[PDB]
């Protein structure tokens, strides 16, 4: 996360971070539930094995809410490939239940037509994960949290330099030093309608971090919806 | 009727009867008597922040 601010106690209580072996945080997570894990599908490449964690706001200070989970099942998107980032979507059954307290709790499911409707055509957003500060930084130790503006569907496509395809939507700032980043991947991308937060994307790509010209490309969520549910009643 | 005046005066889910409005909530909530607001069930319903 390039600027924005601190996740205080309590406020990004969905966020996930999934962690390898030399317990190092490399990827993001939104909690679906108590026994899923909503992640990108290129975070299930940069590892071997790796658990899941949940409750920690600082990768180095036992806030004794944490709490690490085992990955019982991955389920990865099948359309998905590197050469296009398309399909970036991933979810993840956990071996033993997410319980639920201060600093860990799940974020909701909006319906398709509705979240395309009152969600997306709402002003901003938020992005969160422990991702690096700067494009050429460092994992980083505080959990973030960035307000970032949807972007118009066809600048979207200009400003890029890659496919902006259906399944991905532009957000972030085109001139402003704010942005997510890497590490920040599979993290969770939330709009907020009356103090009840969405799962409205999942944090996939971009060129660079916080570059002119360039913005956040994130997973359009509403258009995997069925399929989340496939992969939650398993399959 | 219109859930584009205010989301149908809902608070979560907005949709349409061909006349009326309908509200709806996500899994874990329960719609209100007034059939507009929603209301948790558990102590950690999915979207409010654990404050
Ligand atoms: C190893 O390369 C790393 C990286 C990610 N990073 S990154 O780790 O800093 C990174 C990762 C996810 C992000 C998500 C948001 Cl919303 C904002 C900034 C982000 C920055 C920047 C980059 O230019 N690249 C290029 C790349 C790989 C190639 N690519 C596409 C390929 C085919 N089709 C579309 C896009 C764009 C992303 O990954
Ligand atoms: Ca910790």
């Amino acid at each position: 996360i390039v600027g924005g601010q601190e996740c205080k106690d309590g406020e990004c209580p969905w966020q996930a971070l999934l962690i390898n072996e030399e317990n190092e945080g490399f990827c993001g997570g939104t909690i679906l539930s108590e026994f899923y894990i909503l992640t990108a599908a290129h975070c299930l490449y940069q590892a071997k094995r790796f658990k899941v964690r949940v409750g920690d706001r600082n990768t180095e200070q036992e806030e004794g809410g944490e709490a690490v989970h085992e990955v019982e099942v991955v389920i990865k998107h099948n359309r998905f490939t590197k050469e296009t980032y398309d399909f970036d979507i991933a979810v993840l059954r956990l071996k033993t239940p997410i319980t639920f307290r201060m600093n860990v709790a799940p974020a909701c499911l909006p319906e398709r037509d509705w979240a395309e409707s009152t969600l997306m055509t709402q002003k901003t957003g938020i992005v969160s994960g422990f991702g690096r500060t700067h494009e050429k930084g460092r994992q980083s130790t505080r959990l973030k949290m960035l307000e970032v503006p949807y972007v118009d569907r066809n600048s979207c496509k200009l400003s890029s330099s890659f496919i902006i395809t259906q399944n991905m939507f532009c957000a972030g700032y085109d001139t402003k030093q704010e942005d997510a980043c890497q590490g920040d991947s599979g993290g969770p991308h939330v709009t907020r309608f009356k103090d009840t937060y969405f799962v409205t994307g999942i944090v996939s790509w971009g060129e660079g971090c916080a570059r002119k010209g360039k913005y956040g490309i994130y997973t359009k969520v509403t258009a995997f919806l069925k399929w989340i549910d496939r992969s939650m009643k398993t399959r | 009727k219109l859930c584009s005046l205010d989301n149908g005066d809902c608070d979560q889910f907005c949709h349409e009867e061909q006349n009326s409005v309908v509200c709806s909530c996500a899994r874990g909530y329960t719609l209100a008597d007034n059939g507009k607001a929603c209301i948790p069930t558990g102590p950690y319903p999915c979207g409010k922040q654990t404050l």
